[PDB]
């Protein structure tokens, strides 16, 4: 009976993600903001993939770390084979959806992860940021405003469905997301942005007293 | 065999001769060596008709295959990289006596200044490529005579018609100096083929315009 | 018991397609019209395969995206090996039926997709358009007028079985199909045509204010 | 039913580790201290991996001996390919988490082991020591003060959660850990340190009368 | 259910060894003494592996004969690759534990064998003999005085736990072990020693009237 | 449950051998005597392997014919690689035990055969003949006097346990074995000897009137 | 073709000429041979434009790929090892007529004395590498003339401007002695390209500074 | 290039010169060719800096890898066997023009007589090895001159200082007779490098001791 | 290099010289070329120390491995066959300049007549082997002189001492005629090495017995 097996694998994966912590991504005036609860400075939940593409994940660390390494390898090979400007976040989201669907179907235990891919416009260009959410079974959805993954997402999703303001500042957006995650100081928080104003590499981490000032 | 390319304000022009030879014996009089490969690029290989048509066919298939898979066309740098990979993957066969050196002309639509968006790219035997900065280039066995003619005539180029005229005159000088290059054939009515690429795309030049330009050059030299 | 397993796999696939959205293809005076409900400008349900061959699908995005990439690869290889005029939509429909039957039989989970292949006549020729429908188990059927896939198809099939007019205009056919899908503005609609009047490539997308005018 | 199989494999592994003896790792002023109960001078539970990286394990001897040999091979290859200073304990902990997760998922019987990786700062540098704990299913956690593995860990964990003093001496820390394991003379005890004051290789064993004096 | 399968395989192996005959190894003043009940002069239970390493086994003949041949091959290859003095009994015991654990886990039927590896000191050196016992599932234990394998071992283990005297003579130790096995003349007994006084090869068999005199 | 499967496979094999006919091997003054009931002159149960090694079997013809061909190949390769005098019946019995154990464990149906290997001394030498019995599961036993395989063996085993005389003549031993099999003329009997008096090849068949005279 | 590198107090400077040749024929006048590969290193290969740009592209991809996977940049020794592996994996092709010998310049930020943190590494055909201790190095066909010029001029280097001036003068001497190296072109306005690496990172030197320095050298030699 | 090794009562000493050459051209003046590979052994390869450092790096990695896996260090015979395997696995490349012949010096701590525990092992092109019994050995292009000098000077060796002095004098004689070997450079202050291995382990000899010994030899020969 | 073997009533004796050469240059003075491989056989290879020791090491490992697996030692014919396989598996390398031709001496304990149980086996380049029937054999570059000396001296052999004396005298004659073979060195005290195999097994001959025999031969020839 395929339907029973599919239901059980889905239930296992959704229990796995339900016991994890929450990471939220928000589109603001200068790009995309990543905020996650991470009491460890050594195991990171947010990373960069290419010049204007960002990575975020929730769930089991080793599974999405393997996924992040594979995505970096794919992006580097594609950029070297064709050229740098020919690498977009849509291709990465598609390749992630294919590999997660294959893992869900063929492997003994599915991956208990939820992924998000973010892209920003190139330097000196005006384009709305894109957020893609990839689910454990391979479903891919395109989100215009924000993505919430991990833990209990309904209260955070409501606290962000209200009070979200387009073209907000970095400080206001950071405060808003920090408020929404409670439905946390410099420690236990991992924060990164994709800065559209940067010439080539848009990814940078906000750590230490610089993060303290903006809170 | 000779192909020439030159840049004018607002575009680029490429033209080649029509002769194929087997030693000292003339084997073809109507060879076409310049082909439109996509909406904004054209390629020219100095060689037989089959090599030119087959290389152009494979390159056009690769470009359209990418465009269909990804939903967008490649950038100009991506096209150069793909062509360079194809050229590099033929070095042993080239040293085995089958060497094909292409010349690429294109119009970059993502450049900030549209009047200087024309591009010319040349390749060497090892597979290396160079973007040209002087405004003209030539490949083939009469390429040195054509380049020396364009060096003196390039000051007259101000638009598409002047560029076409200078390209035809450079091909005429190459034919005048090298016997593997064919000149305009007035008895049979065979003339060089040309392509013009501008902001609206790559189009083939009609044969009567080339014929009138070549006849005016011939009466000027008489 | 093979019969129980086949019944369960068929039920799983038909539930999967039943929860998806609807795409309809119609033959009109100038070729074939594709209309689908798609609120995303980034993940496309309609695509081209070759010069006069079109692609449409319904169901899980990653599965039919993989199928579309494979069909493009097959068509490009066949066109280069023999020549361009030797590539027809019948061969693509046959290769799709073979691969879907193999997936239905050998793989753990069948593909929850429904495909349609459309071809038009070459430039300066008169030939009736062909529509092929390929089903998840590999069944292939040839339809003369229209194909409806995805969601609940019986009411749409009736609303098109009536009011369908051969040799209709682009505007009338577009309005008729938009009416039939309701049994939707510029957003949430993906529209493409196969234009028989084009010299080589018959596929083009209708987006933005140009689509707004024709509605 | 995947959930029943996962529960049974987890129960088997946790029974396996529950019947083993206890090893504890503690961060002190001069580095990291390893103390384990081992009545055999011939089969060792504590080992070195690289210049500043240490290894400790609990459970079945042959499984973690195989893991230790694989980690030594990985560290030596990485150090030769890039350079020595480019090898850290984080990479080893990640590779151990990946291999333990793969063994837990694909193999017939999971490994009944618990691992700990310790790193200290390079010579003439000041950095807090890091302790990583890797669990049989592949979970990786980062511990700031101490790690207790094997046997009954709750009483030892309490006896160390109290009386632990940062920047303690070697003698005081050794006495404290020896006291905590009881919730043992020169024989039946294996003791090693990672000495941050050493120029290149920080690992050394304390055996014989030298261990007797420090007790 | 992995626990039921593991229990059944363990029960099968322990029944298999329970129906076999007993072999005992004892450390005496001149090395290690091997005594086994073997009514056949043609199928041997005791063998040598390297210059100072000995082999003993109990259970199914073909399984431990295959193990003995593999151990000889491993020891010869290691001695030729590095050198002779770099081959110890610890490496052989470890390789036997790994292969027995792999057989217990992956194969349809586990091996019903129990192994013992003995080493003595090199010529002109003073070091206590080592005895390693390897069990069918891959467990390895280090024994200081004696090892008893096969049949009913508790009465023999008691009869040797008493009356065992360190630094005993060959004759006294032989008589003591012959007495302990009863809880047997020249026939039905296989006897070998590892003689530490020999220059290179320490293994020799005691057969015929020479064994009769020492009884 | 491994124990149930092992019991069922053993029961199947022992039923298979129980329905076959009996072959007996006896050691006499001049070597080894093979006597079997075989009404066919075309399918032989007794064969030679090497110069002084003989083969006998009971059960399914094709299985032990395959075993006999493999043993001949092994003996010929070993004799050519080292030399002729380095091939003994012990190695053949060991290789047969290994292959029968592997077949019993890995294959779907075990072999329903029982094998016996006999060797005699080389020309101009005095050594007692050796008889090895190999059982379907791979058990190997060494017999000093006689081996009985196939059918009901207890009455034949008693009729030979009595009246057996060492250093008996060919005629007396033949008559004794013919008597013992009844608990048969020239037809329905296959008789062969290993003649220790022969210079190189000790195997010869007794057929026709020569067998009639000796009865 | 010639690339020079020299160490000054607080950093390092690297510069190369602009000529490419096919035998005795000048084939390029604007070749760039020095590329910034990461925030603190630069590489220079004496050869065609394509070889230099492609080798630099592959090396930069490798360095950034490691930085993205591991979270930290490689040490200077790790960068040298990776470059040496890439150079070694090309020896058969080099003896087949395609030999590329790179020169590496960098700034080590983990050194204890920041005023001596500049590094220069050279490579040989077999793939061997050496860290230089004299303060300057040169590769190419005019490398001996440039090295002999720096040997006499190195006593004048006290900071970044003096080092840049000495590097330009050494390239001028190499061009004066060897015809495969191009000198400053005053008619066309083409000058050598330079990179300066210090504690703040590697930056490209503007063309007007090099032009003024070259003009002062030319008037001095007149 | 020349490396010398000699045995004294209680240990062994090894020293090499600092020159690297490309034909008749001096390419390096500060090459280090003697490296400590473990606590009681040192290796010297007569060649470029990269070959020596890379061979020593691989051999040290192998020795430490065994020590970490097995818990004990290899015996001296095991170390010789591993080195011989590495040397043998390079014969085709050596006949292809890249030949590296190492010299090994060590102290055996398991020998019964500690005053004769020093060892010297040499290798040939085919990969064969020999333990030396005369008390000294030399490899390189000046090895014959150095060996003939040690044959006459070895009677003066009674301890570590005498052995170091005799080794420096043998290197001086090799430099005096062969131009690929560099002598002491008093203008630049560059001297040969030496290693001493005794019962306490292998240590590097400080540069000032070698400098004073070389200066005394030079004043003696004046 | 020369190894000799001869049969006496009750056993066999084998002896070799101590010189290794690299062209005309003496490279070794203490080479051992005869090794005991098991309790009743000995092998001698005419070549460098490493080749002899390595071939003997591999052959001894093979013989002991068989003895441990099977419980009994191989017959003499089986040992010859295994040695012949090892020699045959080296023909291409031998024609590549690395040729090792061994000589085997042994005592057969299963022979019916113990006084003629000694055996001598020689090998050729192709891998063929022959059991010798004349009573003596020699391999190496001085093998012809040694064989011609044994042909005249073999009538004096009646037991182990006479055989040892005749073997030493044959080696002395080979050294007297061929310069690649070393004679007895009275200044350094180095003498040939010998092995005697009889019914009790193979033992090494002490150096003082060989020294006294060689001194008596030298005084006889004076």
């Amino acid at each position: 009976s395929p339907e029973q097996a599919m239901r059980e694998r889905s239930e296992l994966a959704r229990k796995g993600i339900a016991r994890a912590k929450s990471v939220v991504a928000l589109a603001y005036a200068g790009g995309v903001l990543f905020v996650a609860e991470n009491p460890s400075r050594s195991l990171q939940k947010i990373s960069e993939l290419y010049d204007r593409v960002g990575f975020a994940a929730a769930g089991k660390f080793n599974e999405f770390d393997n996924l992040r390494r594979g995505g970096i390898q794919f992006a580097d090979t594609r950029g070297y084979a064709y050229d740098r400007r020919d690498v977009t976040g849509r291709q990465l989201a598609n390749v992630y959806a294919q590999t997660l669907g294959t893992i869900f179907t063929e492997q003994a235990k599915p991956y208990e992860v939820e992924l998000c891919v973010a892209e920003v416009a190139h330097y000196g260009e005006t384009k709305r940021p894109e957020l893609y959410r990839i689910t454990y079974d391979g479903s891919i959805a395109d989100e215009p405003h924000f993505v919430v993954m991990g833990g209990t997402t309904e209260p955070i999703a409501n606290a962000l469905k209200e009070s979200y303001a387009e073209n907000a500042s970095l400080t206001d957006a950071l405060r808003i997301a920090v408020a929404a995650l409670r439905a946390l100081g410099v420690a236990s928080l991992e924060v990164a942005v994709l800065d559209a104003n940067r010439p080539r590499r848009a990814f940078r981490r906000i750590t230490g007293s610089a993060l303290q000032a903006l809170l | 065999a000779t192909i020439v390319a030159l840049k004018y304000p607002g575009g680029v022009v490429m033209a080649g001769d029509r002769r194929s030879t087997q030693g000292n014996m003339i084997s073809g009089r109507d060879v076409r060596k310049v082909y439109i490969t996509d909406d904004y690029t054209a390629t020219g290989i100095a060689g037989t008709a089959a090599v030119a048509v087959e290389f152009a066919r494979l390159y056009a298939v690769e470009l359209e295959h990418y465009e269909k898979l990804e939903g967008v066309p490649l950038t100009f740098a991506g096209k150069i990289n793909r062509l360079a990979i194809m050229v590099r993957g033929n070095l042993a066969a080239a040293m085995q006596g089958l060497l094909a050196l292409p010349l690429l002309a294109g119009y970059d639509i993502h450049a900030s200044d549209p009047q200087s968006a024309g591009r010319i790219v040349s390749f060497d035997a090892a597979g290396g490529w160079n973007i040209e900065e002087e405004g003209y280039q030539a490949v083939g066995s009469g390429s040195l005579f054509a380049k020396s003619s364009m060096k003196k005539l390039y000051s007259q180029v101000t638009d598409g018609d002047s560029g076409l005229r200078v390209a035809v005159e450079a091909l005429y000088d190459a034919a005048d100096d090298d016997s593997a290059t064919g000149g305009p054939d007035l008895v049979r009515g065979i003339f060089p083929t040309a392509v013009i690429i501008d902001a609206d795309g790559a189009v083939d030049v009609p044969e009567s315009r080339i014929a009138e330009l070549a006849r005016a050059i011939i009466e000027s030299r008489s």
